[PDB]
């Protein structure tokens, strides 16, 4: 199935995440001569109803997305991917391309009041990381005791393939698709439930782009079919207390922001240690011995 | 023995008993020293305390 | 079992001592509560306006 | 109260039985509390347990 | 279960939309009364198995 | 009301932002969204004077 | 009370549950061949006959 | 009894002796300032919300 697709490839070391796409391959055809080509070269000198088209049925795409932030993948990634697909397919269905996930820029900007007595540094790597979360959440994986945790059974918990580095779990899988549109209604949340944020004064979003002059508010922004939306790096916000504003050391935030990120890659190893339950061991000792009545 | 953050949390409780705050000095001062605000805004907060009697008083 | 017997007794040192009244507790060795209390001969009256 | 012996060669197990509960029909009991399979033949080294009767 | 078939395959649920055909037959050569197994009792039978 | 009057309110102020009426109604189980929203004084109040 | 009683489900009998832990061990929770969706859909769907 | 009851008030709460105390001590019982003003009303008159 899909899902066990997006499983299967998404333990290969340096990739987060994988969307797998159908391709939509066409042939034209001549009616009056049969005749089949990918060209419309096909059609030359018919009539309008001696044409035909018809598409491709088990095709593949997979767009990947890798830890390493470059512009291509490593060829050792297409390697695997491939690898892998071939050595474990469907009856009737092929790979054509693997490449890396295209992508939409989005710019924030704000005005935030925060507490008094708060640590500016912190909130604002907060904030940041919250808000990239949304924009692209991915999935963590889970030792055996935290599936049992979590509610889930035997039957469930080793539904699909089995994976080497932990557990997956399904609804996060779903919930990390590709976003089609983005919200202001969403973005002012993450800001508010912020520890020390009292107030967003001012705030908005647009498609980053050149000669950002006046335009609409953009309450929603849709993204187009294949691309992962990322904030644009031009984004930014002002913190104030009371009427003041407030200026924040550039080093510090990177401290926090990467104490946060440390986290998660430390619990995912965790995982590799817990992947199988116990069975009851027994003794042996010659239960057919018997001793003569006499 | 985390001083700086328990002798704040021990300072704020006996202004607060005069219904007096000190809260801007937490962000008043540095505008005016860096690291070393914390040794003075404790010692500012003492003195208030010494000079309550007759600044409460003699409005 | 013998020394957990001999600090359950410590113990109760402990707390009995804890319990000792606040007049006590913070009195000065020269009697009065110059550093601790304002009275209510400096702290309650007013300037007359 | 509790129990406990060692095997010496002649022994049997409703024999012991009876001289330590006035019974000799608790034996399966005993083997059993001993994890003892062939109860019928007892090796001359074996220090076993004999439990109380349960009360309620 | 298009969870669970493929990547490429949907499947359709549908009503069966069904339609039949019917017994008639020689009469019985016995019942135990032209009442108590009568032709319609015999029927009503046939009509529960199909 | 609960500004104007004695009510519960989660809000600090009713004379707020539209950040802090946005947050009231996105912490509602019953919304998701809107794009817009504005709240200018009612200069088409007939009742009191034009 | 004019209508039948609905949606209830008794414990599972030790017959039913051999029988559906020995098909999960062979289908092994996938649609692909007849057998395959045919049991699926009478081990989820507990009214359907057919 | 057409009418909700009026003029009663319950015991002081540890949290609200302390309260009284510590602000007639900051105060002094005159009306000199912003505070001063808005805090004695509130503690004088219970049925005045702000």
């Amino acid at each position: 199935s899909e899902l066990d697709l997006r499983k299967l490839f998404i333990d290969i070391e340096g990739i987060k995440n994988c969307w797998i796409k159908r391709e939509r391959v066409t042939v034209f055809a001549d009616l009056k001569n049969q005749k089949l080509s990918y060209e419309k070269t096909i059609w030359e000198d018919l009539k309008e109803n001696q044409k035909a088209q018809f598409d491709l049925k088990g095709l593949y795409r997979i767009l990947v997305e890798t830890e390493d932030a470059d512009k291509v993948l490593s060829e050792s990634l297409e390697k695997a991917v491939f690898t892998k697909f071939h050595a474990n397919r469907n009856l009737c269905e092929d790979l054509i391309k693997v490449e890396k996930v295209a992508t939409e820029p989005i710019s924030v900007c704000a005005n935030v009041e925060v507490a008094p007595e708060a640590d500016e540094e912190l909130i604002h790597a907060q904030i940041l990381i919250a808000i990239e979360d949304y924009l692209a959440p991915s999935p963590r994986h889970y030792s055996l005791k935290q599936m049992v945790d979590k509610g889930y059974t035997m039957d469930e918990i080793f539904e699909g393939p089995f994976l080497e580095n932990g557990f997956i779990d399904t609804v996060e899988l779903k919930a990390s698709e590709l976003r089609k549109e983005v919200r202001l209604s969403d973005i002012i949340n993450i800001i508010m439930s912020i520890d020390g944020v009292k107030i967003v004064k001012e705030i908005t979003l647009g498609n980053c782009d050149e000669n950002d002059g006046i335009e609409n508010n953009q309450w929603v922004i849709c993204i187009p079919e294949n691309k992962k939306p990322k904030l644009c790096k031009k984004t930014t916000i002002n913190y104030f207390k009371g009427i003041l504003p407030i200026n924040l050391n550039p080093v510090r935030v990177d401290n926090h922001k990467s104490k946060i990120l440390a986290s998660r890659l430390e619990n995912d190893l965790k995982a590799k240690d817990d992947l199988e339950p116990a069975i009851p061991q027994g003794t042996f000792a010659d239960w057919g011995e018997y001793s003569s009545i006499q | 023995d985390d001083t700086i953050e328990r002798r704040n949390q021990l300072m704020d409780h006996l202004i607060a008993r005069f219904a007096e705050n000190f809260s801007s000095y937490a962000f008043l001062m540095k505008f005016l020293y860096g690291e070393s605000t914390d040794e003075i805004v404790l010692q500012d907060k003492q003195s208030f305390l010494r000079e309550y009697k007759e600044i409460s008083r003699e409005r | 079992i013998t020394m957990l017997e001999v600090l359950c007794y410590a113990i109760s040192d402990l707390g009995n001592r804890i319990n000792i009244p606040i007049e006590d507790l913070i009195a000065n060795e020269e009697g009065g509560v110059k550093g601790q209390f304002y009275k209510v001969q400096e702290i309650l009256p007013s300037a007359p306006t | 109260m509790s129990h406990y012996r060692t095997v010496k060669e002649g022994d049997t197990l409703p024999l012991m039985t009876y001289r330590i509960y006035g019974d000799s029909k608790y034996y399966l009991e005993v083997a059993k509390a001993n994890g003892l399979t062939n109860f019928r033949r007892l090796k001359t080294g074996t220090e076993l347990i004999f439990p109380p009767l349960q009360k309620q | 279960v298009n969870e669970l078939n493929s990547f490429h395959v949907q499947a359709k649920v549908i009503n069966p939309n069904y339609e039949e055909v019917k017994v008639d037959v020689k009469v019985k050569f016995r019942e135990g009364l032209d009442v108590s197994f009568y032709l319609t009792k015999v029927k009503e039978d046939i009509k529960k198995f199909l | 009301s609960p500004w104007a009057y004695d009510q519960e309110s989660s809000v600090e102020f009713g004379v707020t932002l539209h950040r802090s009426q946005m947050i009231h109604y996105l912490e509602q189980l019953t919304y998701v969204d809107y794009i817009t929203d504005l709240r200018l004084l009612k200069r088409q109040a007939g009742s009191s004077p034009c | 009370q004019p209508y039948p009683s609905t949606k209830g489900k008794a414990q599972e009998s030790d017959e039913d549950y051999y029988r559906r832990v020995s098909e999960r061990l062979r289908h092994k929770k996938r649609a692909i061949t007849l057998w395959d969706y045919e049991h699926l859909i009478l081990q989820k769907f507990p009214k359907v006959y057919k």
